[PDB]
């Protein structure tokens, strides 16, 4: 975007605090039991019957820590994520053909998750930086 | 969206653990809404401060939780339950829908941030089912 | 969402003028899904052909129409009405609920198309509440 | 991808056909009464309050024929509708701040609209180009 220097030390902040292990399989696991259509995209990850089952899955729980070194990258790349995100923008977008909405949600799963884990140090500025964050990822895998 | 019993017993349950909390819930929540989605401070662009954890922001946020709270008490039919706050967002505010997605979104994150241990998975999908409920029982006086 | 009494007859009487070219309807709105939406192509894949006009457009189409007829006749209970192909879509098959504005759309097109002087404001007004509360139905069954 | 020559001819004669002073006010007043919290934005416009009234006031009139020719300005300039489109970007989101969801259902009356109008003509492959013209001007206004 037009990133303030402040934005950019909270941004980067977030993500060497969050521990990928345990924030990556959450969000994802979230994602699918409260948006359960995401499932549809998953039928190769094994068992998605009930919620029990998803968060003990670990091929999501793989994925979802890879999708936080996704966002890695993304911070690594802040005022060029567009192209830093072509070719996920070509998986997602021209291949899978998602949704942009289910961006949005995702992002939005994700971010309880990290609202939850990392209680006090959640700010109003932190997730305020977070989201604009989050819109440019959106709007580049689109 | 119809809320199944299981969603309406989830809800009750985390209502029951976190209603103590809710002035303080729906402070956090304005607050965020404003800050973190600018656009929604169109609406409240005749009050004199804005900010996280002002007096505004703490006195409406009370108010909102209220509504929430009034919602769960209606959670059979929100559609009538909720009929008052309808009228007063949709037909004489003209609040756009997509802002109620929001404030929904924004009210998740701070009780996800209170009381992590409570917001499971499971009691994310109905609390997430039940403020959808909310949101379109505040679009019913559009049209 | 909740359709008014005023809602149902007009959908009623727009839908007593129109019935007659319903299997037109499905196949042409669902032609067009397919063709200006091509993201909508992923649930349709396994079809040998998904072009305006060929043998499985026309024959969904009217399938397609005929859960809206239903829908008419079921307007004041949506939900149960809609039970199966709600299970049908949103449980098994997982359509993004995304797609059904973009259908739902479709349909408005080419019957504003058809019936340009049928197609009032008013119509609109109601048949598009009438398409989001059949939209809504079809989407109980994800959670 | 973008433009294919037959995309470009249909969307030329879509404009040089079009009776703006039938098309644009029917579309906007549509907007207003089929999504009534679109009114927010027309307080100035007086008589607002049933949709007879909508569909009869002259102030909603010349604006949907304004809206018409800001679609023009797309047509003559198709490769460069983002820089075409600045300033009323930055009217319609960075001080209108529109949700861009609105773009979208306008382009939607709009669409139906101009069906309604052509009928015969308005083609599968027409709306194809229509859709695909309105993606762009909606992205290029948010
Ligand atoms: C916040 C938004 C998202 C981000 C940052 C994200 C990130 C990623 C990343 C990093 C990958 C692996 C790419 C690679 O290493 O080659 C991936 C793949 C994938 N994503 Fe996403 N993703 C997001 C949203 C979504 C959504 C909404 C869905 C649909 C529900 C989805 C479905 C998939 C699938 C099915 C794959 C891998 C398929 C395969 O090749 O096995 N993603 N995503
Ligand atoms: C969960 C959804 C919501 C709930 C439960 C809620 C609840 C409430 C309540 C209880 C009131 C005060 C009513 C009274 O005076 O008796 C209120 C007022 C208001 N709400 Fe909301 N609201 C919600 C969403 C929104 C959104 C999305 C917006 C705009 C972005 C909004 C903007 C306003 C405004 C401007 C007022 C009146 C301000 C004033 O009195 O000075 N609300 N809301
Ligand atoms: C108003 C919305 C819709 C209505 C009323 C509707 C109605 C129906 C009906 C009556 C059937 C046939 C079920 C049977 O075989 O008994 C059907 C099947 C189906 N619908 Fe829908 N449908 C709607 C929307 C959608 C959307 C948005 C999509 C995805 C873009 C979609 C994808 C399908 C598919 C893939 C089938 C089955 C196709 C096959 O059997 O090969 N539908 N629908
Ligand atoms: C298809 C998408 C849209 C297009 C092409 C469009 C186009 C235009 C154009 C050409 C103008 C004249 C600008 C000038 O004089 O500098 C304008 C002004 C305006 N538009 Fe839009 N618009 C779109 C969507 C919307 C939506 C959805 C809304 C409201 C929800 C909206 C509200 C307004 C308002 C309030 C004005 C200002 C008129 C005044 O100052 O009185 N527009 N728009």
């Amino acid at each position: 975007v037009e990133w303030t220097q402040q934005e950019r030390s909270i941004i980067a902040g977030i993500f060497a605090n969050l521990n990928y292990e345990d924030i990556g399989p959450k969000a994802l696991a979230r994602c699918l039991i409260v948006y359960p259509w995401t499932q549809r995209y998953f039928g190769a990850y094994g068992d998605l019957s009930t919620p029990d089952a998803i968060k003990g899955n670990a091929k999501i729980a793989a994925h979802g820590v890879k999708v936080l070194h996704g966002l890695d990258r993304a911070v690594k790349n802040m005022d060029n994520i567009n192209e830093a995100y072509s070719e996920l923008s070509v998986l997602h977008s021209d291949k899978l053909h998602v949704d942009p909405d289910n961006f949005r949600i995702l992002g939005d799963c994700l971010t309880v998750v990290i609202a939850a884990n990392l209680g006090d140090a959640f700010t109003v500025e932190t997730q305020c930086a977070f989201q604009k964050f989050l819109a440019v990822v959106v709007f580049a895998l689109g | 969206t119809t809320l199944s019993d299981k969603d309406k017993s989830t809800v009750k349950a985390l209502w029951g653990k976190i209603s103590k909390s809710a002035d303080a819930i729906g402070a956090d929540a304005l607050g965020r809404m404003l800050a973190v989605y600018p656009q929604t401070k169109t609406y409240f662009s005749h009050w004199p401060d804005m900010s996280p954890g002002s007096g505004p922001v703490k006195a409406h946020g009370k108010k909102v939780m209220g509504g929430v709270a009034l919602a769960v008490s209606k959670i059979d039919d929100l559609t009538t339950g909720l009929g008052d706050l309808s009228e007063l967002h949709a037909f004489k505010m003209r609040v756009d829908p997509s802002n109620f997605k929001i404030l929904s979104h924004c009210i998740l994150v701070v009780v996800a941030k209170m009381f992590p241990k409570e917001f499971t998975p499971d009691a994310h999908v109905s609390l997430d089912k039940f403020l959808a409920s909310v949101a379109l029982a505040l679009a019913e006086r559009y049209r």
